[PDB]
RNA sequence: GUAGAGCACUGAUAGGGCUAGGGGGCCCACCAGCCUACCAAACCCUGUCAAACUCCGAAGGGUCCCAGGUGGAGCCUGGG
RNA sequence: GGUCGCCUCCUAAAAGGUAACGGAGGCGCCCAAAGGUCCCCUCAGGCGGGACGGAAAUCCGCCGGAGAGCGCAAGGGUAGAAGGGGGCCUGACUGCGAGGCCUGCAAGCCGAGCAGGGGCGAAAGCCGGGCCUAGUGAACCGGUGGUCCCGUGUGGAAGG
RNA sequence: UCCCCCGUGCCCAUAGCGGCGUGGAACCACCCGUUCCCAUUCCGAACACGGAAGUGAAACGCGCCAGCGCCGAUGGUACUGGGCGGGCGACCGCCUGGGAGAGUAGGUCGGUGCGGGGGA
RNA sequence: CGCGGGGUGGAGCAGCCUGGUAGCUCGUCGGGCUCAUAACCCGAAGGUCGUCGGUUCAAAUCCGGCCCCCGCAACCA
RNA sequence: CGCGGGGUGGAGCAGCCUGGUAGCUCGUCGGGCUCAUAACCCGAAGGUCGUCGGUUCAAAUCCGGCCCCCGCAACCA
């Protein structure tokens, strides 16, 4: 899994998600990368699960690069409890994800290799997505 | 940074710029001392009595009492009598005192 | 039913607002007397014809007219020009 | 400002070894002594008995000058601290007092401690500086035996406009002091 | 208050009259108050003490 | 002082360099060798997240002056 | 079951204000010094040195704008002091109070200036407690001390 | 009336840090002493007086450059007041005034106001 | 708020009632005896008689202030 | 979740309120007694106080959250 293994607060507001991306736009790492292409919050369970895919894809090589990380608390009230009386308890922990921001980018193998991994990795992914090269563009900032 | 020198300045400054009445600035080397009276809105000066440019010598402190009384000669003439004193840096004793006590026998009000 | 056995919570509370900031505005003709800025610390500092009471609240000393000034690293003042 | 021997050793034959040394240009920059702040802190006394100052009387035979006290900074557990005990002594030495203390520890004292073997070097501060300590308090006869109790001692720096280490060893190796190494 | 702080009202001396009233402990200066204060009373400044409140 | 954005502060943070400590070696076990596809503080680089973080910062909103504004506008004292 | 008044921050959408059994924390005290003033000092921290003596006891050196401190929670503030030390002190006065903040009411809050008589300071000045925002209770019924106002035909005393 | 120092403001780091040079003629600083006034929870360190042998080494004044700090547009984008639109929904897009933050090109080792002194 | 009685060795504690030594038994070390453990027998340890402050030749006993705990009696807008 | 309870030398109990104070009983190891064992007499040994983090100069102790143990409602017409 992948919780902070500190934080300020405990408890976090739920909030909107309006709009595109901030950060995160351009590969930088690896010479692939997955690209979002629509908002989500995605989870320590998704992040790790689309991970551990690729790993066992190209066993033994690579290097993947993560660069989204689950922070903010995904909060929820029990069973056959009503409306009120506190505000829910934490399970779990997610990424906040706009359109546009990396997650996953591989690095050094084959290009059909990553061209899978990276294509197996979108399936464990609560999202659409979209593979991408290493680019001229990504280099220029 | 700042030494413990010019906070001191600040300090004793800043108070009696407050209360808005005139301004008797008081420097002092070892050699001699100085005065000069400021507005302090405008950011002028009133009137300026000297130990060096008096060109009075015998003693720091002795001298300093004339140029004092010299001051407030050349500011009455003028129209100053409210005038609150500036002891910069200086302990009020001796040196500075002497400049006080001086413009305070010429007629001067503080 | 669906009340059953749950629980509540620790905390729940708030404090009374306090209605505090500037009171007065540049340009605004003023009594002596009247409150130009309430504040908890000096974000404000008193001015010509300013005073500033046991809680940094800035007063006009004399009628006139509130203006106001920002002179950087040594802040914000706050003064009156008193129309004579 | 008073005869001392050592004011004059310095002057008459410190000064110039000196100047020959590492050639200097202008008069002031020469190295030159400032103060001997001499820390006796005992920590023995804090909410312990009084006597504290029964050295704070000895201290003043030595230096000539009286003591000073030093209070507790912070308050610690492990050793009996409450913010505000007393610890410690220090005195400040200068003037032609500073210069009478080492010409009597420098060429009496020094050698007044059993199994001595000259000063350790590397002690050195960085921008012109030395200290070190000592342990025996009858390490001068102005303290002597019958004044007995126990043995306490004490921390010293000594300061000096030396601009480095190195010409700053020359100082203190010229004046008199017997290094180690 | 509660118990080792007292509440007291400042006594008097040049015409016995009470003036004044405030606060003060017993378990840190257990021993009876001192300020001076002007008197509406007397028209004239005194040093005072204390009696229970 | 918000949206945005940002990381200067309070914290989070993934890879890398550096690098106290800690652990596995192992030389050896008296002190000491300083060697580590292991852990890892403080820091530097790339790269990021925050209602109770802001080096910055909109549109906007408030309000006072001037002007337009004769309206089932406005203002004061009262009865329902 | 939890809650009920007050304070801090957030929610609150860049004036104020704003709900929920919304996320978080504090108060029901404390101080004759922790108050007044006149005077002086400047931090936390990091690297080198330092007999005991250490991660930190007291010491020396450069280094540093405030990340320390300011009684307690948090926020704003703050060294050009509000922080740390000393000298003298008691304005932790009385008689008042222009004008305003806030505001349904009742409340709460800020206050220049006048008189009286003091304090500290040569002095300009500053002091009607505390860096500020919590540290609390209407009316009724009584207790205590003054006043010398009322007191049933007059003077007392009882009582107000 | 230009120049140089001393005092003192105004501006708020384009002014600062660090660096190289530098000026004692006058001012200024260090400086000489500790009798006197004044001072140290120890010390003439500071503050204080009495002077004037030395020195501009320190501090400071003035010059130099961009290692740091710092100021930093234009173009464009984000967001957005007003007005509209297509989606089954998630969300996107259009006209209209407004328009950042980052980042780029770059700027900067200051500018000043009255008084005093001192040479053009 | 108002009335009753108090500390005396570390506890417990009459002495105190009555103006003359600070004390009974419980507790320690030591000796005795000891199956041991008991109880027993000898001995010393130990104190400022809540505090000042006072009447007296003198005080644990007596008076004033106070202080602190026990208790009692009421009242609580 | 929600109320409240206790976690401490091997077993079983104090010490928490009032923040610097490891206590008792077994048990254990090592000396005796006795031919031997227990009984019994004589010495010693032995735990960062559940656990993270907390506030104080420090935490058995004051303080928040999961990890345990334990009664513990949860009416559901
Ligand atoms: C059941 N009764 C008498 C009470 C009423 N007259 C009849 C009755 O059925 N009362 C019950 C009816 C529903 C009530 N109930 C139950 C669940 C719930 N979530 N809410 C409720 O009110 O619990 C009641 C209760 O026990 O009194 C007795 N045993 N005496
Ligand atoms: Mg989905
Ligand atoms: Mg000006
Ligand atoms: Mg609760
Ligand atoms: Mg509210
Ligand atoms: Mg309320
Ligand atoms: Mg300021
Ligand atoms: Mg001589
Ligand atoms: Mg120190
Ligand atoms: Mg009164
Ligand atoms: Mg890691
Ligand atoms: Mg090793
Ligand atoms: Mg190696
Ligand atoms: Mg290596
Ligand atoms: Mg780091
Ligand atoms: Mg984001
Ligand atoms: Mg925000
Ligand atoms: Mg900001
Ligand atoms: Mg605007
Ligand atoms: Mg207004
Ligand atoms: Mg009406
Ligand atoms: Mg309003
Ligand atoms: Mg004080
Ligand atoms: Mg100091
Ligand atoms: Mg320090
Ligand atoms: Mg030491
Ligand atoms: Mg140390
Ligand atoms: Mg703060
Ligand atoms: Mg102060
Ligand atoms: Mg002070
Ligand atoms: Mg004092
Ligand atoms: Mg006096
Ligand atoms: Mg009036
Ligand atoms: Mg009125
Ligand atoms: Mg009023
Ligand atoms: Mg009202
Ligand atoms: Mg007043
Ligand atoms: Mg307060
Ligand atoms: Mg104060
Ligand atoms: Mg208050
Ligand atoms: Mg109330
Ligand atoms: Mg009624
Ligand atoms: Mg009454
Ligand atoms: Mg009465
Ligand atoms: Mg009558
Ligand atoms: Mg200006
Ligand atoms: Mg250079
Ligand atoms: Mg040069
Ligand atoms: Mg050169
Ligand atoms: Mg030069
Ligand atoms: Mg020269
Ligand atoms: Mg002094
Ligand atoms: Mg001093
Ligand atoms: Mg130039
Ligand atoms: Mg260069
Ligand atoms: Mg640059
Ligand atoms: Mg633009
Ligand atoms: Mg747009
Ligand atoms: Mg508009
Ligand atoms: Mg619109
Ligand atoms: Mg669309
Ligand atoms: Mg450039
Ligand atoms: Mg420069
Ligand atoms: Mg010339
Ligand atoms: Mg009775
Ligand atoms: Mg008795
Ligand atoms: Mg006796
Ligand atoms: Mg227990
Ligand atoms: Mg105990
Ligand atoms: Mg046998
Ligand atoms: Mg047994
Ligand atoms: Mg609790
Ligand atoms: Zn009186």
């Amino acid at each position: 899994m992948l919780m902070p293994r500190r934080m300020k607060y405990r408890k976090q507001q739920r909030g909107r998600l309006k709009g595109a991306t901030k950060g995160g736009d351009y590969v930088a790492f690896g010479d692939f990368g997955l690209v979002a292409l629509e908002p989500a919050w995605i989870t320590a369970q998704q992040i790790e699960a689309a991970r551990v895919a690729m790993v066992r894809h190209f066993r033994r090589g690579g290097k993947i690069f993560i660069r989204i990380f689950p922070d903010k608390p995904y909060t929820k009230k029990p069973l056959e409890v009503r409306m009120g009386k506190g505000k829910g308890n934490v399970e779990g922990y997610v990424a906040v994800v706009k359109p546009g921001r990396v997650m996953f980018e591989v690095a050094g193998v084959t290009e059909e290799q990553a061209m899978e991994a990276l294509r197996i990795a979108g399936h464990k992914l609560p999202i659409k997505t979209k593979i991408v090269r290493r680019d001229a563009y990504d280099e220029a900032q | 940074r700042l030494t413990a020198y010019e906070r001191r300045k600040f300090r004793v400054r800043n108070r009696i710029k407050r209360t808005g009445r005139l301004r008797l600035s008081v420097f002092r080397s070892l050699k001699h001392i100085y005065a000069q009276i400021i507005d302090d809105e405008k950011g002028v000066t009133l009137v300026s009595a000297s130990s060096l440019a008096l060109k009075l010598k015998g003693n720091k402190t002795e001298v300093a009492r004339q140029v004092g009384r010299a001051l407030a000669e050349k500011a009455l003439a003028l129209g100053i009598k409210q005038v609150a004193f500036d002891r910069g840096p200086y302990k009020y004793h001796g040196r500075v005192k002497a400049l006080a006590e001086g413009a305070r026998e010429g007629g001067l009000e503080f | 039913a669906h009340k059953k056995g749950l629980g509540s919570t620790r905390n729940g509370r708030d404090s009374q607002a306090k209605r505090l900031g500037v009171k007065r505005y540049e340009g605004q003709v003023v009594r002596a007397g009247n409150i130009l800025v309430r504040q908890r610390g000096t974000r404000f500092k008193p001015g010509k014809n300013v005073g500033m009471g046991r809680d940094f609240t800035l007063f006009a000393l004399v009628d006139g007219v509130v203006e106001f000034q920002d002179r950087g690293r040594l802040g914000r003042y706050v003064h009156v020009r008193p129309l004579a | 400002p008073l005869d001392l021997a050592l004011k004059r050793k310095y002057y008459e034959e410190v000064r110039p070894e000196l100047i020959r040394r590492f050639g200097y240009q202008n008069v002031w920059e020469v190295p030159r002594l400032e103060k001997v702040v001499i820390n006796q802190g005992l920590g023995e006394a804090k909410e312990d008995a009084r006597i504290l100052e029964k050295a704070a009387q000895e201290l003043a035979l030595i230096t000539g000058q009286k003591p000073a006290v030093t209070r507790a900074k912070k308050s610690i557990s492990n050793f009996k601290l409450r913010k505000g005990m007393p610890i410690g002594l220090r005195v400040t030495l200068r003037r032609d007092r500073m210069w009478i203390f080492l010409e009597k520890l420098l060429n009496v004292a020094l050698p007044r401690i059993r199994d001595f073997r000259g000063l350790n070097p590397n002690s050195f501060d960085g921008r012109g500086n030395y200290n070190l300590g000592l342990r025996e308090q009858l390490i001068f006869p102005e303290i002597t035996y019958d004044m007995v109790d126990a043995l306490r001692g004490m921390d010293i720096a000594v300061v000096t406009t030396a601009e480095t280490d190195e010409e700053a060893r020359a100082l203190l190796e010229l004046l008199g002091f017997p290094f180690r190494k | 208050a509660s118990e080792v702080r007292i509440k007291l009202l400042l006594e008097c001396t040049e015409c016995k009259r009470r003036n004044y009233a405030t606060e003060k402990n017993k378990r840190n200066t257990p021993n009876k108050l001192e300020l001076r204060k002007y008197c509406p009373w007397c028209r004239k400044h005194t040093v005072h003490r204390e009696v229970k409140i």
